[PDB]
């Protein structure tokens, strides 16, 4: 849970 | 409301710093976020406050109330997930 | 959210929009698994109403979302609307949703979890950007 595939960039 | 998802970024505030913007609104099951320069608003309520705790994102809030006008400069109120992951622990083994 | 900005589509995997039969999003949510979707109780969602999961633009025709049906919602019975504490509702998907690459679950902390005040955390939505 909680790790994303597609990397969110902030 | 936008056609694509939106996302900010928003830091914590103690409950104690909370009460000075909603006095006695604010109970043990809430957490406050933003007063940063953004705010949740209609539409976003149900939606997540996350947190990356030791490399993955947890669920810290529930979008719930706030700001009538959403005001970027007062803090949103999350439900305190914390407070209510044992209800959702008991729930998800029961059914 | 007032002051956001847009999300890399795909990024919040676990973030789901909750739309009534017309197809009016009106609350987000989040996948806890493939079967349970957390959101808030003041949201009154019904079993009329459904979740979409793995959607970026709600104005595209050309996303492969999954529309899931609700079989059971669940309100926090200690959720008092007066106060509007205790806010949170979970819902069973009758339908479970399939994880992707866009479709994923969030996790979810341990009652003990510390969350100090000055944490940039982050938050997601298609609530209004302008009020």
């Amino acid at each position: 849970c909680g790790v994303p595939a597609i990397q969110p960039v902030l | 409301t936008p056609d694509r998802l939106q996302q900010a970024s928003l830091p914590l505030l103690s409950n104690t710093n909370c009460k000075k913007y909603w006095g006695t609104k604010i109970k043990d099951a809430m957490i406050c976020a933003g007063a940063s320069g953004v705010s949740s608003c209609m539409g976003d309520s149900g939606g997540p406050l996350v947190c990356k705790k030791n490399g993955a994102w947890t669920l810290v809030g529930i979008v719930s109330w706030g700001s009538s006008t959403c005001s970027t400069s007062t803090p949103g109120v999350y439900a305190r997930v914390t407070a209510l992951v044992n209800w959702v622990q008991q729930t998800l083994a029961a059914n | 959210i007032v002051n956001g900005e847009e999300a890399v589509p795909g990024s919040w995997p676990w973030q789901v929009s909750l739309q009534d039969k017309t197809g009016f999003h009106f609350c987000g949510g989040s996948l806890i698994n493939e079967n349970w979707v957390v959101t808030a109780a003041h949201c009154g969602v019904t079993t009329s109403d459904v979740v979409v999961a793995g959607e970026f633009d709600q104005g595209s025709s050309s996303e492969k979302i999954q529309k899931l049906k609700i079989a059971k919602v669940f309100k926090n019975s200690k959720y008092n609307s007066l106060t509007i504490n205790n806010d949170i509702t979970l819902l069973k998907l009758s339908t479970a949703a399939s994880f992707s690459q866009t479709v994923s679950a969030v996790c979810l902390p341990s009652a003990s979890d510390d969350f100090a005040a000055g944490t940039t955390c982050v938050t997601t939505g298609w609530g209004l950007t302008r009020y």
